[PDB]
């Protein structure tokens, strides 16, 4: 429970800035908000600045708008937040149950008080007839994202659930490299990432969406029957 | 869902208000049409007809294109719009055929009418093209009631949904909570209308009950081959029929993309000879997302169909 | 409350499978018995025919019945009430190697015991990958996400083998959880649980024993009111 | 793991004792080397060399095939099995080399021998043969200590573990854990052994201590061009060359499937000439997986090199 000689006072925003590529529609958003380290809160003000308005169903771009913003108990190590100092990223791998998939490449910095980050994400092969392309997708329901170490980087892989207008659900396939450019002290054994995205309360207010990412570091509660593997 | 406002939109944004003042009115059997009307160039009519939820509003921006070369005129159905209420209370495709009908002779067309149609209006064009033979020089459409509906596949995930409103949950669901205004028609468009635009929209059936009725009533028409009324699937492949062989006649599909029901139509429309395609960025609600674009696509079609005055119109 | 069915509590499923990892055409089975609303239930699984096998065994476990899942009735349960007839999944399984497994199977009523019948298909498994290889000591546990669609709950799952030398592979499961008893109230949207962990451990075997945990929940967080979705 | 026992094993299973028991001992330097020996067809001797973790038990199932057409003699390595520890008791490559070229002398061996190696078994076999190249009448490897090791690409995850023991944890991973004996031997076995099968391989090195070292100081004598010993790496560059270009010298590779090494090494192997290649069930210790194939196809492949 230290904090100031990171680099980090709790007290942190974040300022995203990201260019995109759906399909053929070169847009370029932008993020404005804040969570905090220890209980891992966040929320961000997103904002088109060019290719508005959007093709496709927003809601694909915002696992792109950190986990710096998690919630890690004693029993277990955080490895995005023993990164910094200065050089921390991802690369990340969807696939849309319809077929289509992404590729997302950050960099987080720290700068003053905290984070910015330069996300970039490109999408292609998704359906006409697709959730994302129909803007049927009410928003993403939580899951768990699992995370396990390989060597010098964390790797983390969840189910995402799109909530279709329908009541019916659309899935896809995530999985993330996180790759922190200094090295750095311990790294975690394996666990989970549990995550509930939901957005604000944008009415039809003015032109911008703003979700409420928070996201707890934990273990499966269901204690081991002790004599037996793994 | 999300959506975010057009930023260079709203510059020359047209609200309700400034709509209806440009509307004209005229008493049509037992109530009345309000309509708009480009009103010179009468030589030829363009008539535009909107479809479920919509009203003229939807063409606002599209028509600025087409006025000057051909009278536009631009009808609300009735029991919507800020036309009058139908007189049996009733809307279904026939109840809007007559008194539709009945508004094109009180307008002094020209012999051979353009017509430009979307989603249900579309159907309506096509009924009286089968009617009407030697009455109709083109038909723009879009989003369109093309044929009857075998299976519910290259189609929106949207069966379930329609037997629900073919049930008397469609009553809580259009005329208590305004189905298709409130949720369906902001959801089938890709930009965030500005509130006045909405409002707009909204303006008819902003009251719960049967002032909503059309907007019911209207889905309750769709012609499924099992489980679609009857005489409704009989008119559509009566002139599905005819427009399949209607050689003669000149026709612009503009495909939405993605679309809604544009991707389970496109093939139905390929059936239609004399037919040139176009394509726009859009949902359902085209013209809320590309009016410029099909404005001058539009355009293009009827300055070159209306060089009747000597060859075909389709070399070669 | 739970006769209706025609089910008790406690409950012996007997797990016959058939399998074919690649080339390898083996007849393994399981015997066992276990409980609904704990979730937990053990199998002696027995290796039938194809002994040795040639591939690591854990492929083949979690095709080893979700009738097992501690289900609060907060969160209807499909698979409970899809009896006395029983039900049936399809599986896809997704290996990062790029190797893929279908997992069918039928879990009837015959004799008051849960007569399931599984099939396992794998192939595409690469040499020096860590199923022919056999470096898998066991599955983590897992979080499987539910959800209805129409006349079915499919279920999604991310499972990660740990294998000896500490790091992991991890693979992708979609499963097609079709009744066939038509079922009233379809659930929601929650996740499974899992810890599955082998437990006859160090033995002159013949067999390996495997118990699953298995419980429904939701979150821990929970939304700003404001909602959405 | 987990593993089944093949169920066809146990009819014919030799345990430890029924292996022991067969074999003879001799003096050798400071010490001793228990070894078997099929003694009768003497004219030509096809010698058989087990690698780190076994000793001569592992070829149990394959010599008996062979045996009427040859003398077959296995050794255990010095430190390894019945055979007598070393005297200084390191237990590099050549200090195995030491006390293996002295029992050769012993034996009264054709001048003409046949060499049969698998692990750290070949690389013996091997420079050996480098060294004695007018007495070589055919070379059989598998899982072999074939070339160098600069690309670990084809190659089983096992790097950063050779560094964790070429580490100083190797100490307390190996002598303290018995590492290779307990959790590696039954990993890289496709079947599970007989729980007495295993008490074999275990027995020799029962205990904690030194009495290991053996097991710990084979693999720490990898041979990679960063970061390996350089002597062995000199020797393994040394008989490689030779071994390229031993075109007159009979040879015969076995690649087990899925194997373990033998993906990563197949290639190297037939950058030697006159090698008759071939397949056989199974992980590393190939042996328990495969023995009778592995078998009789030594044994047709001896005949075929007797025939001239
Ligand atoms: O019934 C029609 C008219 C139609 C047009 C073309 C065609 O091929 C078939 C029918 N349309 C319709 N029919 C059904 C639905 C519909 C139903 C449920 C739902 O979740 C989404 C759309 N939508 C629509 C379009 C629409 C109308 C009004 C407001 C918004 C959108
Ligand atoms: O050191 C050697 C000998 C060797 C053989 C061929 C070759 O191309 C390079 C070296 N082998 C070795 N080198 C490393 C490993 C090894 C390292 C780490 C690990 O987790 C598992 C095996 N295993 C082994 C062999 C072995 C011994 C006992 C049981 C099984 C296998």
């Amino acid at each position: 429970m230290d904090l100031a000689k990171l680099g980090l006072k709790e007290v942190m925003p974040t300022k995203i800035n990201l260019e995109g590529l759906v399909g053929d529609h070169a847009f370029s958003m932008e993020g404005v908000g804040e969570g905090n380290i220890l209980e891992g809160t966040q929320e961000v003000k997103i904002s088109v600045t060019k290719g508005a308005p959007l093709p496709f169903a927003f809601d694909i771009v915002s696992v792109a708008f950190n986990r710096a913003y998690t919630g890690y108990p004693e029993e277990i190590s955080d490895y995005f937040l023993q990164s910094f100092p200065e050089g921390f990223t991802y690369e990340r791998n969807i696939r849309y149950q319809d077929g289509g998939t992404a590729i997302v490449k950050s960099d987080i910095s720290l700068e003053d008080g905290k984070f910015i980050v330069n996300v970039d994400f490109k999408a292609k092969d998704l359906r006409r007839m697709g959730p994302v392309m129909q803007q049927d997708i009410v928003g993403m329901q939580p899951s768990y994202e699992s995370m396990y170490t390989n060597v010098t980087s964390v790797i983390g892989e969840c189910i995402i659930a799109f909530k279709l207008q329908t009541g019916k659900h659309f899935t896809y396939h995530m999985r993330t490299v996180y790759k922190s450019k200094k090295p750095v002290e311990t790294m975690p054994l394996y666990h989970f990432i549990q995550h509930r995205l939901v957005k604000t309360n944008v009415d039809t207010a003015s032109g911008y969406v703003v979700q409420h990412e928070t996201a707890i570091a934990a273990h499966s509660t269901i204690k081991k029957i002790e004599g037996s593997l793994p | 869902t999300s959506k975010v406002y057009d930023p260079e939109q709203r510059k020359r944004m047209i609200t309700g208000p400034q709509w209806w003042a440009r509307c004209k009115q005229m008493n049509v059997l037992d109530s009345f049409i309000n309509y708009y009307d480009s009103e010179k160039h009468a030589e030829n009519a363009v008539i535009f007809l909107h479809g479920n939820a919509t009203s003229s509003y939807l063409w606002r921006h599209v028509v600025p294109h087409i006025e000057p070369v051909a009278r536009c005129i631009i009808p609300d159905l009735i029991g919507m719009g800020k036309s009058g209420k139908s007189g049996n209370g009733s809307y279904r495709l026939l109840d809007h055929y007559k008194y539709l009908t009945a508004w094109f002779e009180l307008l002094n067309l020209p012999k051979k009418i353009i017509f430009v149609g979307h989603d249900w209006g579309a159907a309506l064009a096509f009924h009286y093209a089968y009617e009407h033979q030697d009455r109709i020089k083109a038909i723009v459409h879009m989003e369109s009631v093309v044929d009857v509906i075998e299976s519910w596949d290259e189609w929106p995930d949207i069966e379930e949904d329609i037997a629900l409103i073919k049930s008397e949950e469609g009553e809580k669901m259009v005329l208590e909570n305004n189905f298709f205004v409130e949720t369906v028609l902001p959801s089938k468009i890709m930009r965030k209308l500005e509130p006045e635009e909405f409002a707009a929209y909204l303006e008819p059936f902003k009251e719960k009950g049967e002032v909503r009725r059309p907007t019911l009533s209207w889905p309750r028409e769709i012609p499924l081959v099992k489980g679609g009324k009857p005489d409704v699937v009989q008119i559509v492949r009566n002139y599905n029929a005819y427009l399949r062989a209607s050689d003669d006649l000149p026709k612009l599909f503009i495909e939405s993309d993605p679309g809604f029901f544009s991707n389970a139509i496109v093939e139905g429309a390929k059936k239609f000879p004399n037919t040139e395609f176009v394509k726009v960025k859009g949902l359902h609600f085209l013209q809320e997302d590309a009016p410029d674009e099909m404005g001058k696509y539009i355009k293009s079609f009827v300055e070159r169909v209306l060089k009747n005055e000597q060859s075909g119109l389709e070399v070669l």
